[PDB]
RNA sequence: AGUUUAAUGUUUAAAUAUUUAACUAGUGAUGGCACAGUUGUUCUAUAUGUACCUAUAAAAAAUAGUAAAAUUAUUUUAAUUAAAUUAAUAAAUAAUUAUUAAACUAAUUUUAUAUUAAUAUUAUGAAAAAUUUUUUUUUUUUUUAAUUUUU
RNA sequence: AAUUAUUAUUAUAAAUAUUAUUUUAAAAAUAUAAAAAUAAAUUAUAACAAUCUAAAUAAAUAAUAAAUUAAAAUAAAAAUUUUAAAAAAAAUUAAAAAAUUAAAAUAGGGCAAGUCCUACUCUCCUUUACAAAGAGAACGUUUAUAUGUAAUUGUACUAUAUUUAUUGAAAUAAUAAAAGG
RNA sequence: UUUUUUUUUUUUUUUUUUUUUUUUUUUUUUUUUU
RNA sequence: UUUUU
């Protein structure tokens, strides 16, 4: 639809999933506060 | 889910009156065998000054003496009422729809109006039959609603469900004594346990099932006939000795025409063919010519 | 001509010319007397009276009928008496109200010779449909005999505001 | 529209909606302001507002407003400040035959009005007007030229302005003003083509650089925006400052009120306007009884058959046409204005722009345009006079009115940039358009 | 909407015009100069007349700007706001313009299957009423609501009404706020949300399908039918169920379960008693009338009014999620009366 | 063992086959003869007339004037890229790209600049509100080359 | 019947000729076909058994842009995604399953116009006609005339009007083409 | 033109009824909204 | 024409 929050991976295992989302202005470029395994 | 209008009748009073408001004559298809069981609950309360013209159905299985009573508490209070075998069809029945105005009839102001008229009565006891046998032949034979009859749409041929506004059938010509159809209002299915039994064991409501088995009608047109005779004529029809004590035998002993599996040397007939047969067969007025209802000889 | 004559407010006879010359063919000849019932939508109720020149059939007759129709071009009925009677038929009609979402037509007054409708308080679509234009005209050509002219031009229009 | 107008000239271009609210900050002279409350004008409109001082300076404005929405005294007020600040403080010889403004106006019956609603403007002192239209011996008139006139404002109609240019009696040598009123229709050929071919001599001499420099203020007034004036305007005027209001414009006034009449019958058309013409009206100077009321219709052949219809039932009918003398004419004017008559058959004469008391427009025929609606309709509510039109359309102008009938009960621009009268427009909707009949079916029967 | 921007047009009201002045307010968000200039409304009721359209505009130019809560004033335009005073007349104006004792706080703890922050879903006792009929008698929910009031929020307001005569699962909203919120989860469902249990006596048709009758209240309790196969367009809604017998009493019950996809009134009980004409055990009011109890080795004394509707509203999926991923699906367990035809016929009551 | 239907078959033993499914009891009929396409039979199904009823056969052109599809040749030597719009009495040019040609002066660096005519070419499609990221589609081979830092 | 092919081409006559074409040593699905139970022939049965290999010989069919791949995870494009990118580590072979890949911008409601449909009062070119004239009209023919819808058609003094009266209708229940949810 | 007369379309001297919605109360009640 | 919400 209308393509929002894209997600640019760097490697794996280095980038903690949270960060490839990361790059976009907003509350993320923070620490995820409640992280699931 | 076809079912049919649902709620107690004693709240579709207010609405009923409005209906008679604009209507000149009412009229009500009855049983004869139930004088007042197949009648709305207002048939009291309900005009009290409107000309009914109030029609007793299958009347020649009905009783003679309560047929006399209830003819002349009607005609004592001016409403008539008419008693028809029904083999001598409605085609008499509409005669009577011909005569019962002429006399009765206030003189229209307009020459050629109508003569509108107000029809209430359990549809499976013979309004819709008589509704639907001058509702069709209308289409053909053309009097009012002036359109070439081309635009009744695909499979209806009849419209008895979801329009039935100011849908009306026009019985006569010159008297123009229309007829309207009243969207049914009758047995409204939360009837008494009682009223169930009487009503399927005139054929009406002719629904046995696990609502109402045959053994609980049955039961009830044995018991209700406790007068063994002329009833044990229909017994002894059958090689009955006369009498029968209770139930079991009279049932059992007109196992003739039924049965199922049972053995070479102990049969186990069946008592469910014989309890439909001494259903149904009472329905014909077969058995005996009596009624059922109580007729009130006090005003109720 | 009929139609045309129909179309314009005005009365119109049939006058079958040359009778004399005719086989005398009443119920022969009368399809004059039933051409103009067939399919013949409103001219119908006219009366076709039946002339000779040379003979004088009825050409009295025929004075009769225009002098009648002149009596009836020109005739007005009471505004009461019409709506007493309008209702009598919308109790007796078999227009299901989605032929015609229009209700009781409250009050048809007669301006000229030729009425007009007053929709039950709709404000909305206005219109009502041939089938049941017509048998509005069927209706009052009965009723109050004006088959002098059995040709009236009903106008319709809402309740304002 | 605004994702349009974009690819359309004498737009994509700011349009003045700066609103100036009140005559004071509007900068126009006390000597006019009360010579306006004199008329009764207490508060500017929307379109007065914002075009008067869009004129009150020299920029070349085009006036779009709605219908009676002040349009008249938006341009002509100002321009009549202007030539004031002309005379006396410039000091600008009038000279002879050289008027200060030209105003230019369709049909005769226009060309009065603007007259006496600029005569009513001698507050604005020396200003002295003159207006003329056809007569007898007519030719043998201009002697209103040869006299008095140095009229600084000369209102007429395109066609005789024309003839006095071409024949060295007029000279726009000194024209300082050039306006023009209901230029919607002026500059077609429905009227002459003739609005232009008169901008052009007028804009070939303020650009001629050997006469002193008069830069003629040019000032269009049209409720409606066609096409045509787009371009006319927008690709030769210099500057033109719009003031156009996209969200009252090209609809028809709130307060008035339609009715749509349904008739099968071509001689039914008749007793449904008896039966409309019951409403029983009578005025002191503004068999049967009919209240204030226009009755339009598609051509004089039949403006006159009716009119002698009502008349012949009991009516106190006018009638107004083109094809009248001159008598007949003024006469049955002056009748139907000033009280008498109550009831005017008119043909299109009376849809295009004139002011009076009229409160009942019946549309013998729904006109098959969006202009002929709006002008015939636009004549019966007039700022802010409640009013009521009628329509007794057809079988045959049944689609616009199928269309006229949705637009209303959503209030939406009657095709915002109106067609089918000046701009022809084979382009329905307006733009590269000859609209498809879609698919995507792809399924393509077999036998 | 045409018509609500006409008689904004045409209303003096008051009209309170609000200048914006050069110094303090030119600039300032829109709703700091609504909430400063008028006390009255509460922010909420401010923002729903600024977003509504019963707007406090602001006019500067021809036009009127109806704004977002955010659009900054502009520079001196005297760019007027205007707000409403007499509201009421036409316009019809926005939202916002006895004692519990114990053994009921008691008894209305113990009907408490799930709580949050947000909701609290009850197990309302079949019998009980919600809306008072006996308007000062009935002892029904609304009347119970200040007890369920865990951690003092503000009286949780009553979302779907259950029935009297069923049992089963109520949820109420602890807050206004998310009562707006719950209400896309209720009217109209396309997807089922919710499972109603019942004791039809009587082998329905085949044990799976989609009922599609047309309902019309007449008043009094009319109670129309299937009609129009398309609708009376007029009067009629319809209500569609997707009902499975999970087991059946070999030819003379059933216990079916119903996936009301619409919220129609008694529409599981007259749409059971016309899948079959089978109706709801002890269903006096449409069934009801085949015997007193329809004539069973239950429990059969009075029965004429003793056994009550075995109907129940079994478990409903909440949009509240869980600590795990999983949305949370109250499951309100069956009173003894359907525990009691259960057991009586060994079936597992899946609580 | 002759009569209006259901599965398998699915280039199948068949370009409709085997079994399933709905009623009539030959003193009146298997072809004799007969009918034919802007029309036969017609128990009136716009069913059937030799394995596609658009019947078949022959001869022909208006028949993609139709998002139709194709349209045969490397190494080259001039540019632009969305712009246009008025139905209709005496108002300087539609615009694009294209082919082919044409002329430097009041008008500054001792700067810079694709203007004109003739012909070829007019269908690449917005509805509302608000308002007075960036330059890339296109490279002769060898090198050369300035935009990088984590929470 | 395309054949050396599902086949007694049977109008007739008939009744004890052994009268001269059918491979294979396995297993599943399927396909035909099959002892026992909730007075009759039936069930369903998707239950034993029974028949249908392989290899050898013979060989067709539709299909085919090619890949350098192709396991598996994972984001990125008016987009629907064929690719590409990070991150992985994905082996041959035969057999059997069909989860995914190779066969339409559709189904259902609610609206509005259109074709189909009927119906004629007014529309157009029908021809087949009939009467009329013409011949002392035993008839054959050639002109002038309005009938049926026969039957096909179509019908929403410089100004300021004009280019449309010119067939009229019907939930015409189904089709078509649109929008709207 | 031709400029004269005292004017003149001047002539002239070469929402629902009627005679606000909905959330599956049992009349009258709830609660949300516009 | 007028009752009702
Ligand atoms: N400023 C004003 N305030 C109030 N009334 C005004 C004002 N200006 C004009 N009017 C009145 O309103 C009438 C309608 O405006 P006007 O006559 O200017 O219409 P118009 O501009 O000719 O109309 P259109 O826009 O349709 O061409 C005027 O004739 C006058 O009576």
């Amino acid at each position: 639809a209308a393509a929002a929050a894209a997600a640019a991976a760097a490697a794996a295992a280095a980038a903690a999933a949270a960060a490839a989302a990361a790059a976009a202005a907003a509350a993320a470029a923070a620490a995820a506060a409640a992280a699931a395994a | 889910g076809a079912a049919w209008y649902l709620g107690h009748m004693q709240s579709a009073a207010n609405m009923l009156a409005d209906k008679v408001k604009d209507a000149d004559f009412i009229l009500e298809i009855r049983d004869a065998r139930l004088p007042f069981t197949t009648e709305n609950p207002n048939i009291r309360k309900l005009t009290a000054g409107k000309p009914r013209l109030i029609i007793f159905n299958k009347a020649e299985l009905s009783n003679e003496d309560s047929n006399r009573a209830i003819q002349e508490y009607y005609e004592r209070n001016g409403a008539f009422a008419l008693f028809t075998s029904a083999r001598r069809c409605w085609r008499d029945v509409v005669e009577a729809v011909q005569r019962f105005t002429t006399h009765i009839l206030p003189p229209l102001p307009y020459k050629t109006v109508a003569h509108v008229g107000l029809v209430v009565g359990m549809p499976n006891v013979g309004k819709s039959t008589l509704i639907n046998s001058l509702r069709l032949a209308h289409e053909y034979q053309f009097h009012r609603e002036d359109f070439r009859r081309s635009r009744s749409p695909e499979t209806v041929s009849i419209t008895p469900g979801t329009t039935r506004g100011m849908k009306l059938v026009p019985l006569s010509k010159d008297p123009p004594v229309v007829l309207y159809d009243t969207p049914g209002l009758t047995l409204p299915g939360c009837f008494t346990k009682e009223s169930g039994l009487k009503l399927a064991a005139c054929g009406i409501i002719p629904t046995n099932d696990v609502s109402l088995p045959q053994g609980m009608v049955a039961r009830y047109i044995y018991d209700i006939l406790v007068a063994s005779g002329s009833s044990e004529h229909m017994a002894e029809c059958l090689h009955l000795p006369r009498v029968p004590i209770s139930f079991d035998d009279c049932v059992a002993m007109i196992c003739e025409r039924s049965g199922t599996s049972g053995q070479t040397e102990m049969g186990n007939l069946d008592p469910v063919r014989a309890h439909r047969f001494f259903v149904h067969d009472f329905i014909m007025g077969n058995l005996g010519k009596i009624t059922l209802d109580v007729l009130p000889r006090r005003l109720l | 001509i009929l139609h045309k004559v129909a179309q314009e407010g005005r009365p119109f006879v049939l006058c079958a010319n040359k009778w004399d010359a005719v086989l005398d063919q009443s119920a022969t000849a009368e399809a004059i007397d039933f051409k103009i019932k067939r399919q013949v939508q409103e001219v119908k109720y006219s009366n076709a009276v039946v002339v000779s020149a040379h003979t004088g059939m009825n050409l009295t007759l025929l004075m009769d009928q225009v002098l009648e129709l002149y009596d009836t071009w020109n005739k007005r009925v009471r505004r009461s008496e019409l709506t007493k009677f309008w209702r009598k038929l919308e109790k007796s009609v078999i227009i299901p109200y989605h032929v015609a979402r229009v209700g009781r037509i409250t009050q048809i007054s007669t301006r000229p010779p030729t009425f007009l409708l007053q929709l039950q308080t709709k404000k909305e679509e206005s219109q009502l449909p041939k089938a049941l234009q017509e048998m509005m005209k069927n209706a009052i050509t009965e009723e109050f005999g004006f088959r002098g002219v059995p040709l009236r031009l009903v106008q319709e229009v809402k309740d304002s505001n | 529209s605004p994702a349009r107008t974009a690819q359309s000239p004498l737009l994509a271009k700011p349009v003045k909606t700066k609103v100036v609210d009140n005559f004071a900050d509007m900068l126009v002279t006390p000597a006019l302001q009360e010579a306006l409350a004199d008329m009764g004008v207490s508060t500017p409109s929307p379109i007065q507002q914002t075009a008067i001082e869009a004129v009150l300076q020299r920029k070349n404005t085009v006036i779009a407003a709605p219908h009676g929405e002040g349009k008249t005294l938006a341009y002509l007020l100002p321009l009549y400040q202007n030539m004031e600040k002309d005379r006396d403080v410039y000091k600008i010889p009038l000279r002879e035959r050289r008027p200060r403004m030209i105003l230019l106006a369709p049909t005769k019956e226009l060309v009065e009005q603007l007259q006496t609603v600029c005569a009513r403007l001698d507050a604005a002192t020396g200003l002295t007007s003159v207006c003329f239209t056809s007569r007898k011996r007519s030719k043998y008139h201009l002697s209103r030229m040869l006299k008095n006139t140095m009229a600084d404002v000369l209102v007429m109609d395109p066609k005789l302005i024309l003839r006095l240019l071409r024949t060295r009696r007029l000279f726009i040598e000194d024209l300082r003003y050039f306006a023009v009123d209901e230029a919607d229709a002026m500059m077609s050929s429905l009227h002459d083509h003739d609005a232009v071919q008169l901008l052009m001599k007028v804009q070939k001499r303020n650009q001629f650089k050997y006469l002193w420099p008069v830069q003629t203020q040019y000032v269009f007034v049209t409720a409606y925006m066609t096409r045509k004036l787009e371009y006319i305007v927008g690709r030769k005027i210099s500057d033109p400052v719009t003031c156009m209001f996209r969200q009252l414009m090209h609809r028809p006034q709130a307060r008035l009120r339609h009715r749509f009449y349904a008739i099968r019958r071509e001689p039914e058309k008749f007793t449904v306007l008896m039966h409309l013409l019951r409403k029983n009206g009578h005025v002191p100077l503004p068999f049967a009884e009919g209240r204030r009321t226009i009755i339009f219709f598609r051509n004089i052949d039949a403006t006159t058959a009716v009119f002698h219809q009502l008349r012949s039932a009991g009516f106190a009918v006018s009638l107004l046409h083109a094809s009248l003398p001159y008598k007949v004419r003024k006469e049955m004017y002056a009748d139907f204005a000033s009280g008498r008559t109550n009831i005017l058959c008119a043909t299109d004469v009376a849809a295009r722009g004139l002011d009076l008391h009229v409160d009942m427009v019946i549309n013998f025929d729904v006109p098959t345009n969006a202009l002929a609606y709006l002008s015939r309709s636009g004549r019966t509510a007039r700022m802010g006079r409640e009013g009521q039109v009628l329509n007794l359309y057809n079988k045959h102008q049944g689609v616009i009115v199928s269309a006229i009938k949705a637009f209303l009960k959503d209030n939406l621009p009657m095709e915002g940039l109106t067609n089918r009268k000046a701009d022809m427009m084979q382009p329905r909707y307006a733009e590269w358009r000859t609209h498809k009949i879609n698919a995507l079916a792809r399924s393509y029967v077999s036998l | 909407l045409s018509l609500q921007a006409r008689e904004e047009l045409s209303r003096k009201s008051n009209e309170l015009q609000y200048h914006v002045v050069t110094q303090d307010w030119f600039g300032q968000r829109v709703d700091d100069f609504v909430t400063q200039h008028h006390p009255e409304w509460d922010y909420e009721t401010v923002k729903r007349l600024v977003q509504q359209g019963h707007i406090y505009r602001y006019r500067k130019n021809g036009k009127k700007r109806y704004t977002r809560l955010t659009d900054r004033l502009e520079f001196d335009e005297l760019v007027v706001v205007p707000t409403a005073s007499f509201w009421e007349r036409q316009l019809a104006p926005p939202s916002g313009v006895f004692h519990l004792s114990a053994k009921t706080r008691e008894m209305a703890q113990e009907m408490v299957l799930f709580k949050n922050e947000h909701v609290i879903v009850i197990n309302k006792p079949s019998g009980v009423p919600i809306m008072p009929t006996h308007d000062p008698l009935a002892m029904n929910i609304t009347d119970l609501l200040p007890a369920w009031r865990y951690t003092n929020t503000q009286t949780p307001v009553i979302c779907h009404n259950l029935d009297t005569e069923t049992s089963g699962c109520v949820v109420l909203a602890r807050s206004a706020n998310t009562h707006r919120m719950l209400g896309r989860m209720f009217v109209k469902r396309v997807v089922p949300n919710s499972v109603y249990w019942g004791f039809a006596v009587g082998k329905p048709p085949v044990n799976f399908g989609r009922i599609r009758m047309h309902f019309e209240v007449q008043k009094g309790q009319g109670g129309d039918v299937i009609v129009a196969r398309p609708t009376p367009t007029a009067d009629s809604k319809v209500g569609i169920a997707e009902f499975v017998v999970n087991a059946s009493a070999l030819e003379f019950g059933s216990f079916i379960s119903f996936y009301p996809l619409t919220t129609r009134r008694h529409q599981e009980r007259i749409m059971a008693a016309h899948a079959l004409r089978a109706p709801l055990l002890g269903d006096a009011k449409y069934g009801g009338e085949s015997a007193f109890p329809h004539s069973l080795s239950l429990f059969w004394d009075p029965a004429r009014k003793d056994v009550p509707l075995h109907l129940h509203h079994r478990k409903i999926q909440l949009p509240y999620k869980n600590g795990a991923g999983e949305f949370v699906c109250v499951t309100a367990p069956l009173p003894p009366h359907m525990e009691k035809t259960f057991k009586r016929l060994g079936w597992p009551v899946d609580a």
